[PDB]
C-alpha cells in the first residue's frame, strides 16, 4: 500500500495567518490526490480533488499543489470556520489511503494550568479500587509533562490521559490524569503526588496528599 | 443524500451488516466506498464497489470478513461485517465517487457477558483540605465503568455551567468507559454550597445524582 506521511500531526495558527500543511508519498501518485476537512463529531468534507482542483462551495482561500510525491495544502487569510482537522487521501491505486492528520488550532497568548489532586473516595475503595485524579485547568499551549509520584516512587504504566476540546470561549485546553490501583496497593503507600511542567510555569507544580491525614 | 444505518453494539467473532440508502442522484452509475474512522485516529478506507456490482476491492485488515454488495434498483449499498475484532470499532460512512453522517459499530462485549450494557459508579472528586492561599478550588464526579458510550453530566441541575469540564471518556482495560467532570468553584464557597454532579447513561436507563464533599 502507498503511505501518506502527513506534516505536522498539529499545528497552532491566528486568524489570517497563511497555513502549509504537507503529504509525503512512498510513491509516484500522479495527481491522484486530495484533501478533506473534519471537524468534530461530523463526517468528512472533500476540499481538493486532483491535486489542485478545488471542490464547488470551498472558499478560494484553500489551495494545493504538488509533484507526483509531496503534495501541499496552502490555507491563506485563516478564518476562524477553518480550525479542524485535515486529511491528505490518494486515490491513484488500492488500497486508498489517508494521511495521519493535522488538527490545526487557534494559537492564543501562554496561559498556566491550575493543577489539583483528588484522592480516592471510601465509597471506591469498598468495591477494591482506587482513582487518584489530578486535574490541569485552562492552560495554552496543549503540550504538558504529567508525572505521579507514589512514596517517591515514580509511577508507570498505572495512569490515562484525557484531554478536552480547545474551549470555544479562551482558547485554552483542559486535561486529566488518573492513576489507577488496587485498594491493598494503595493503603500500603502513604504520599500521592503529581507533578506538572509546562511552558507557563517557570518550575514545575507539585499538588500532593497524605493518606491518614486526609 | 447518504444515510448509513445497521450500526451497534456487538460481540467478538459474532457478525453485522450495514445499509447506505442513497437518494437524490443515480445510484446505479457511481461505484460506492465504505470508510471507516476508529476513536482518535484518522480515516480508513475499507471497501469499494464498482457501479454495476462487478469489481469489488478490501482492505487487507478486512479481507475475508466484510463483504461489499449493492443493489441498484433499491439504491442500497451493504457492507457485511463477519468475525469481527475489537480493532474493527469505528464510525462507518459511504461515500459516492458526498459523505453520509456515518453509523457507529463498537465490537466488545464488555460489561458481562448476559448484560453487556453496564450502568456508572459515581465518585466523588474533592481536596483533601480546604487550601488557603489558593482563592479557587476544584470539585468532581469520576464517572466510571459504563458500557456503552455515552453518558452526560449536568451540576446542580443545570443551573451551574461556568467553568465545568467533562473530559472525552477513555477505554480502560476492562472494557468499560471512564471519565471525569470537573467544575472550579470558590474555596470561600468550599464546605457551605452544594455542588450536585447528575449522570444520565441513558443505554442502562441510569440517573444518577451525587453530592461532592470531603467526609
Amino acid at each position: 500500500e502507498i503511505v501518506l506521511t502527513q506534516s505536522p500531526s498539529s499545528l497552532s495558527a491566528s486568524v489570517g495567518d497563511r497555513v502549509t500543511i504537507t503529504c509525503r508519498a512512498s510513491q509516484g501518485i500522479g495527481d491522484d490526490l486530495g484533501w478533506y476537512q473534519q471537524k468534530p463529531g461530523k463526517a468528512p468534507i472533500l476540499l481538493i480533488y486532483g491535486t489542485s482542483t478545488l471542490q464547488s462551495g470551498v472558499p478560494s482561500r484553500f489551495s494545493g499543489s504538488g509533484s507526483g510525491t509531496d503534495f501541499t495544502l496552502t490555507i491563506n487569510s485563516l478564518q476562524p470556520e477553518d480550525f479542524a482537522t485535515y486529511y491528505c487521501l490518494q486515490d491513484s491505486n488500492y488500497p486508498l489511503t489517508f494521511g495521519g492528520g493535522t488538527r490545526l488550532e487557534i494559537k492564543r497568548t501562554v496561559a498556566a494550568p491550575s493543577v489539583f489532586i483528588f484522592p480516592p473516595s471510601d465509597e471506591q475503595l469498598k468495591s477494591g479500587t482506587a482513582s487518584v485524579v489530578c486535574l490541569l485547568n485552562n492552560f495554552y499551549p496543549r503540550e504538558a509533562k504529567v508525572q505521579w509520584k507514589v512514596d517517591n516512587a515514580l509511577q508507570s504504566g498505572n495512569s490515562q490521559e484525557s484531554v478536552t476540546e480547545q474551549d470555544s470561549k479562551d482558547s485554552t485546553y483542559s486535561l486529566s490524569s488518573t492513576l489507577t490501583l488496587s485498594k491493598a496497593d494503595y493503603e500500603k503507600h502513604k504520599v500521592y503526588a503529581c507533578e506538572v511542567t509546562h511552558q507557563g510555569l517557570s518550575s514545575p507544580v507539585t499538588k500532593s496528599f497524605n493518606r491518614g491525614e486526609c | 443524500q447518504l444515510v448509513e444505518s445497521g450500526g451497534g453494539v456487538v460481540q467478538p467473532g459474532r457478525s453485522l451488516r450495514l445499509s447506505c440508502a442513497a437518494s437524490g442522484f443515480t445510484f446505479s452509475s457511481y461505484g460506492m466506498h465504505w470508510v471507516r474512522q476508529a476513536p482518535g485516529k484518522e480515516l480508513e478506507w475499507v471497501a469499494v464497489i464498482s457501479y454495476d456490482g462487478s469489481i469489488k476491492y478490501y482492505a487487507d485488515s478486512v479481507k475475508g470478513r466484510f463483504t461489499i454488495s449493492r443493489d441498484n434498483s433499491k439504491n442500497t449499498l451493504y457492507l457485511q461485517m463477519n468475525s469481527l475484532r475489537a480493532e474493527d470499532t469505528a464510525v462507518y460512512y459511504c461515500a459516492r465517487t458526498s459523505w453520509g453522517q456515518g453509523t457507529t459499530v463498537t465490537v466488545g462485549g464488555g460489561g458481562s457477558s448476559s448484560a453487556s450494557t453496564k450502568g456508572p459508579s459515581v465518585f466523588p472528586l474533592a481536596p483533601c483540605s480546604r487550601s488557603t492561599s489558593e482563592s479557587t478550588a476544584a470539585l468532581g464526579c469520576l464517572v466510571k465503568d459504563y458500557f456503552p458510550e455515552p453518558v452526560t453530566v449536568s451540576w446542580n441541575s443545570g443551573a451551574l455551567t461556568s467553568g465545568v469540564h467533562t473530559f472525552p471518556a477513555v477505554l480502560q482495560s476492562s472494557g468499560l468507559y471512564s471519565l471525569s467532570s470537573v467544575v472550579t468553584v470558590p474555596s470561600s464557597s468550599l464546605g457551605t454550597k452544594t455542588y450536585t454532579c447528575n449522570v444520565d447513561h441513558k443505554p442502562s436507563n441510569t440517573k444518577v445524582d451525587k453530592r461532592v464533599h470531603h467526609h
